[PDB]
């Protein structure tokens, strides 16, 4: 069996480790002697095999570090998504993705540095970006400011999410070893939920927003004037204007009459033409087959009941 | 003793000593070993009854404009669907004497005071008898379950003075919760798999049962 | 708030606290007085 | 008579049936025990926070009176063109700069000598002293004093003292809170306050934040 | 679905094999009434390997024949 195994209240939140530096050990938590203490200190800093000797405590630190790390994460995605947002020219890198420097930082004029603001194009002086992120964002089909700012919100929440997270998986209701020794569990979910259900969701982004978008801003479309995603969800006539294989629906994947669902789920190999990416059709395909493939994979250790495999057993 | 889907460990803390415990927890919610936040075997019981209550409000006031709407009994434009009310912007808006945010923040305000209460008796039982509320907390003190308080207010009558027949309105109380929960998904998949109202899709379906479910994501 | 005022106090929180603002200080003198290389005040 | 009694341990919270902190027992005007982060937590500086808020709210009312009560008399037609927000952009004499040195000179003596009650509570002594009589040593925050405390309502005439300065805090923290709103709402909305009010009161439900 | 035909049969044959070979046949708590295991758990896992060999032959018939 697999069981939840938490308890409550293992580490008491307070300044107190705060105002003390170098508390996690036995030779630090003493003060400097010399100036070696300070480099220790940061050197054991992230050492939990050595502050604790036991598989639990570790266990909980690095669990609630993984959530400082995702937290992390989430406000640099956040950074970028906002940055691409109010200090970006994603819309003239939309009108014309060959002549317009993709180019979300700006630089503020104090010291001369203004010069670093260049002509990347579209009535936009900025700092030329090479994240890739405005041709991520092309293939999301996001295609307006709006979009970006409200998903820098969600994972500025999606930040404070996982802020959360570690300290109530450290500090309030924190697991113990029984919870992270079984891994039967956690390779079934990070399979079938994670990576399985993660690759479903975003073919049906893809299937429900990137192909419909970047078929019009293919077939040559501004932007502005271009249907947003809620409207081919919602208005059928739309997407199925874009996809017929979308008006006869789900009876198509239920009664596995798949070969209509070829209009949008293609294995055309080889890169765009229009665009010089690969098609989009064939991304949506791709993940939703992965999806199918992680998800039947997810199924494969023995966690809770009869059916399954063990890692020992293996 | 009646046992639906019960398992080896489901029989070691769902013995008998909650409304409904027919011992269904296959995948092991509610054990009281290594415990702690919201997953507690006395917070998933409060939880269960909460949604429950909450879930029978629900279904009986969500398909209720239509019942009654389909019947006459009020106007058209006061017969919405659950959906088509303003909790769906998209799908439809209804609009009252005030806008949807403004009953959102009284919603919010409201329940708050109405909930933090109830959370506060959750952690401190004998709280909610000690603060001037108006001079309301008379009522509002005696706890002694959690999710049952049975005091002035919420129990004005009975209702199960005796332990038999409490026992028997618990039981009744959460089926008919569970039931309810059960109709709220169904009506939470039925307006997103059909995109009309529960009572039209319960007269589509008597009245002529072709494509009863026939009909997967289609609109 | 205590021992966050001691956190506050020690060294790394306490020397960006201090360039941070000194480097605002400066920023915003260089915006003031741009592209100087003379103190002609006297 | 004039001791400043705490209130009881039984008293009521900001959220009932909630655990006060152990460092607001009841000493200061207005405890309710709001302390969800504990700011308050050393003593030492609990004190200088309470010396915070009691003239943080008293600034705060006075300022919520020179907004509304004003405002009510540019309604009755005493006052021109008024609107606080835009009533330092206004012209007076001495050019907006003169008057806040001037202003910094003068309430830099004023809070200055505040500020040596604060450090070292005898030390500014005020209330002359008289042949025969004792005068009482105040507390900080509140002097009592000739020009404080003129009509003896300080040492507790009317009332308690303690619930004379629980008076004091609460009626302040809500016109702290006021001024907040003016703050944001004048900006929000660029309009009057007194006007936003009417204009709630003339739609509760249409004509709020939400519409701006 | 459209009960009766090809696309109907052989995934019901299939769904139905599989759970026939878990029960009484060479493939694999939750107490169930049935005589010998087969608990809900490997109902739905038959049900879940039947319906994959049901899809890949119906696609493998599609796709030729
Ligand atoms: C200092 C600020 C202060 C804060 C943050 C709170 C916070 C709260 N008090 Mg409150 N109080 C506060 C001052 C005081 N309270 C009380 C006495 C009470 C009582 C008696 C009760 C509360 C309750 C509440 C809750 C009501 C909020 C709500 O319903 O949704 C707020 C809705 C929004 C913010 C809309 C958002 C969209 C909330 C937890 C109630 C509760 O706990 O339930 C309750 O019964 N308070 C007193 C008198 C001693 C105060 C003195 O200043
Ligand atoms: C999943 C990734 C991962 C994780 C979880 C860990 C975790 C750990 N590592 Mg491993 N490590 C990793 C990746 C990872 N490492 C990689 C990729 C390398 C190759 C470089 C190493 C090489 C490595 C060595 C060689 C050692 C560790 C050690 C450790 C432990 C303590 C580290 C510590 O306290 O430093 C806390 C953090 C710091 C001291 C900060 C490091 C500063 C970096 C190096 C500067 C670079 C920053 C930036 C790019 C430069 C610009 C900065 C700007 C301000 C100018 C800890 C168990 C140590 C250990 O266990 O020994 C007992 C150890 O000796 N790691
Ligand atoms: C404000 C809330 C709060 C408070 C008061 C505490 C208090 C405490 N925590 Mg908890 N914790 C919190 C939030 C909090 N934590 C959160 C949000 C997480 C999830 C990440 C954790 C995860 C956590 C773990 C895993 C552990 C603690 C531990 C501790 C204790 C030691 C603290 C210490 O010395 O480190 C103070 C350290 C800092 C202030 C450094 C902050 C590092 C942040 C997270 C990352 C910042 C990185 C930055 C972006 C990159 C560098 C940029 C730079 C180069 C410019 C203490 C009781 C330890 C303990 O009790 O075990 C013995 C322990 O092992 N905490
Ligand atoms: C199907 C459920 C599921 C899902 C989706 C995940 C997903 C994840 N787990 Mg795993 N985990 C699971 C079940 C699951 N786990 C189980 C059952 C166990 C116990 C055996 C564990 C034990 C475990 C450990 C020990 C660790 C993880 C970690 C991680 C994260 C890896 C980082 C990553 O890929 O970022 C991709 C990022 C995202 C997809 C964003 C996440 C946003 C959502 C809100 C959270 C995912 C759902 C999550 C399970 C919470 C459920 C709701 C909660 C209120 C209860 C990732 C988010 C590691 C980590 O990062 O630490 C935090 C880590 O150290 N997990
Ligand atoms: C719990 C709950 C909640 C949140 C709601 C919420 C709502 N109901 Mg429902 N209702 C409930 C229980 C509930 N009801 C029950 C128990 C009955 C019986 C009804 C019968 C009912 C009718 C007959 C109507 C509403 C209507 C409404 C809406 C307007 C409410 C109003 O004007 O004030 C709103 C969406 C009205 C609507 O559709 O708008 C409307 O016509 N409700
Ligand atoms: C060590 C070598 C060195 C030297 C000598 C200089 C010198 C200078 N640099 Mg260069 N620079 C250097 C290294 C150096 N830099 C490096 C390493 C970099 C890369 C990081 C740069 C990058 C750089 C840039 C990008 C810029 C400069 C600029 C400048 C000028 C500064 C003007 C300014 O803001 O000061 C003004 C004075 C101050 C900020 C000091 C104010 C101090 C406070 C207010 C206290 C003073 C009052 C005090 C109370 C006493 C009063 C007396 C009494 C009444 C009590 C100056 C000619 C700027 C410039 O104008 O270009 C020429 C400029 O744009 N430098
Ligand atoms: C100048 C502001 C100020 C200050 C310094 C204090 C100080 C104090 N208050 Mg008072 N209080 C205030 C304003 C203030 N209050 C207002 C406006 C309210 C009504 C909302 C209250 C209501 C209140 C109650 C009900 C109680 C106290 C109590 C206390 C004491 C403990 C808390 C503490 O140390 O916080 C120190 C606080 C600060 C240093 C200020 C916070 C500054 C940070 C940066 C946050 C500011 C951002 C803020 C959240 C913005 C508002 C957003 C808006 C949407 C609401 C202390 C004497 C308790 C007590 O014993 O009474 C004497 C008590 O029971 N206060
Ligand atoms: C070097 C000479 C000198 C200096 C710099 C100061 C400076 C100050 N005095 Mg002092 N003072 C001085 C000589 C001086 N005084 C002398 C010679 C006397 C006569 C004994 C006084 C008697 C005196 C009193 C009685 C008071 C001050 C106060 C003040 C403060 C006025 C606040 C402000 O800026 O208002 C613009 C300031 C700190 C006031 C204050 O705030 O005290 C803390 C106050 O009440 N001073
Ligand atoms: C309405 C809010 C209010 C209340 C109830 C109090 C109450 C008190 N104050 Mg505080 N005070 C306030 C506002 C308030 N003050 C403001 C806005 C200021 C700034 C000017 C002060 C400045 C102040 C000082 C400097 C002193 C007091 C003192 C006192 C005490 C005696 C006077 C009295 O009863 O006032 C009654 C108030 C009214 C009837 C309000 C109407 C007045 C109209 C507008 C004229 C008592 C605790 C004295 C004290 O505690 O001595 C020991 C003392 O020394 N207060
Ligand atoms: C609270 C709730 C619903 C509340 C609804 C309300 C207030 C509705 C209000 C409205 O309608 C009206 C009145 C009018 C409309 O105009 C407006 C709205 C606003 C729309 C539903 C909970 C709904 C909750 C649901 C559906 C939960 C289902 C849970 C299941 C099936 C769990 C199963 C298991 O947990 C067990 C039993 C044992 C485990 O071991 C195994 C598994 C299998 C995991």
């Amino acid at each position: 069996e697999v069981k939840i195994l938490v308890d409550r209240d293992p580490i008491k939140t307070s300044f107190e480790e705060w105002a003390k530096p170098g508390h996690f050990s036995r030779t630090i938590a003493k003060g400097p002697d010399t100036t070696t203490w300070i480099w220790n200190l940061h050197a054991d800093a992230h050492d939990f095999d050595s502050h604790t000797s036991d598989l639990e405590e570790i266990s909980r630190k690095v669990f609630s570090a993984h959530f400082g790390q995702l937290s992390i994460i989430f406000l640099w995605l956040s950074g970028m998504y906002f940055h691409g947002a109010r200090f970006s020219n994603y819309e003239a890198w939309l009108s014309d993705p060959t002549h317009i420097g993709p180019s979300a930082q700006v630089v503020w004029p104090i010291v001369g540095q203004e010069i670093l603001n260049g002509d990347v194009g579209g009535g936009f002086r900025g700092i030329q970006i090479t994240s890739g992120f405005f041709q991520i964002w092309r293939a999301s089909g996001i295609t307006s400011e709006l979009q970006l700012y409200c998903t820098a919100i969600g994972a500025l929440v999606f930040a404070a999410l996982m802020l959360f997270a570690g300290w109530f998986h450290y500090h309030k209701a924190a697991p113990k070893l029984a919870w992270f020794q079984d891994v039967e569990s956690m390779l079934n979910h990070h399979l079938a939920g994670l990576l399985g259900l993660g690759s479903l969701s975003w073919a049906g982004h893809q299937v429900h927003v990137s192909l419909p978008i970047n078929q019009f801003l293919n077939a040559g479309v501004d932007p502005k004037e271009i249907p947003l995603p809620h409207e081919f969800i919602l208005n059928r006539d739309l997407l199925a204007q874009l996809y017929p294989s979308f008006a006869e629906g789900a009876t198509p994947f239920f009664t596995l009459n798949w070969s209509k669902y070829s209009e949008f789920l293609t294995f055309r190999g080889g890169l765009d033409p229009v665009t010089g990416g690969l098609w989009l059709t064939d991304i949506a395909h791709h993940h939703l087959a992965i999806a199918i493939l992680f998800l039947i994979a997810g199924h494969m250790y023995r966690t809770n009941w009869g059916i399954g495999h063990g890692i020992k057993d293996i | 003793r009646p046992l639906w889907f019960a398992s080896s460990q489901s029989l070691s803390y769902l013995d008998g000593s909650l409304p409904g415990d027919y011992g269904f927890d296959p995948l092991g919610l509610s054990d009281p070993e290594g415990t702690g936040g919201f997953i507690e075997p006395r917070w998933l019981a409060y939880g269960e009854i909460i949604n429950g209550r909450f879930a029978m409000l629900g279904a009986a006031g969500a398909i209720a404009p239509e019942i009654l709407g389909k019947a006459g009994l009020i106007p058209a434009e006061t017969a919405l669907p659950w959906f088509q009310t303003g909790v769906i912007p998209p799908a439809g808006t209804y609009t009252y004497w005030a806008d949807n945010y403004t009953l959102f923040v009284l919603e919010m305000a409201l329940m708050g005071f109405a909930e933090h209460r109830r959370l506060q008796d959750w952690y401190n039982p004998g709280s909610m008898g000690k603060q001037y509320f108006l001079g309301l907390e008379k009522g509002l003190a005696g706890s002694g379950n959690p999710a049952y308080p049975g005091g002035p207010f919420f129990n004005p009558l009975g209702f199960g003075k005796d332990e038999k027949s409490l026992k028997e309105l618990k039981l009744k109380e959460v089926k008919n919760g569970r039931l309810a929960m059960l109709a709220i998904l169904g009506y939470f998949i039925q307006g997103l798999v059909t995109g009309v109202g529960p009572y039209q899709n319960l007269l589509d379906h008597l009245a002529d049962p072709v494509n009863n479910n026939v009909l997967t994501s289609l609109k | 708030m205590r021992d966050l005022k001691t956190y506050l106090s020690v060294a790394p929180v306490l020397s960006t606290l201090w360039f941070g603002s000194l480097a605002g200080l400066l920023i915003e003198i260089n915006r003031l007085f741009p592209d100087a290389l003379t103190f002609p005040f006297f | 008579s004039s001791v400043c009694e705490p209130l009881p341990p039984d008293r009521p919270l900001w959220f009932p049936g909630s655990s006060p902190p152990e460092w607001l027992d009841g000493s200061l005007p207005g405890d309710f025990g709001f302390d969800p982060l504990g700011l308050g937590s050393d003593p030492d500086t609990l004190k200088w926070f309470a010396q915070a808020e009691l003239i943080h709210s008293r600034w705060a009312m006075l300022a919520v009176t020179g907004i509304i009560i004003p405002e009510c008399l540019e309604r009755l037609g005493f006052i021109e063109n008024f609107s606080w927000y835009d009533a330092g952009s206004r012209e007076y004499f001495a050019d907006s700069t003169t008057l806040f040195v001037a202003q910094m000179v003068l309430m830099g003596w004023a809070e200055g000598r505040r500020w040596a009650d604060l450090i070292k509570p005898g030390s500014v002594d005020i209330e002359p002293k008289y042949p025969h009589k004792v005068n009482p040593k105040p507390d900080v925050g509140y002097p009592g004093g000739l020009w404080f405390d003129f009509m003896m309502w300080g040492r507790g005439s009317p009332e308690p003292v303690m619930v004379l300065r629980t008076k004091e805090i609460k009626n302040g923290r809500l016109a702290m809170l006021a001024f907040l709103g003016f703050c944001f709402q004048a900006t929000y909305t660029s309009q009057d306050p007194i006007e936003n009010l009417m204009a709630h009161l003339a739609d509760p439900g249409h004509c709020n934040v939400f519409s701006a | 679905d459209f009960i009766g035909s090809s696309t109907n049969l052989i995934m019901v044959t299939s769904t139905t094999l599989m759970l026939f070979a878990g029960r009484f046949g060479l493939a694999p708590g939750l107490q169930t009434g049935d005589p010998a295991g087969f608990t809900l758990a490997d109902t739905l896992a038959c049900g879940t390997v039947g319906h994959i060999i049901g899809v890949g032959v119906v696609l493998g018939l599609k796709n030729i024949g």
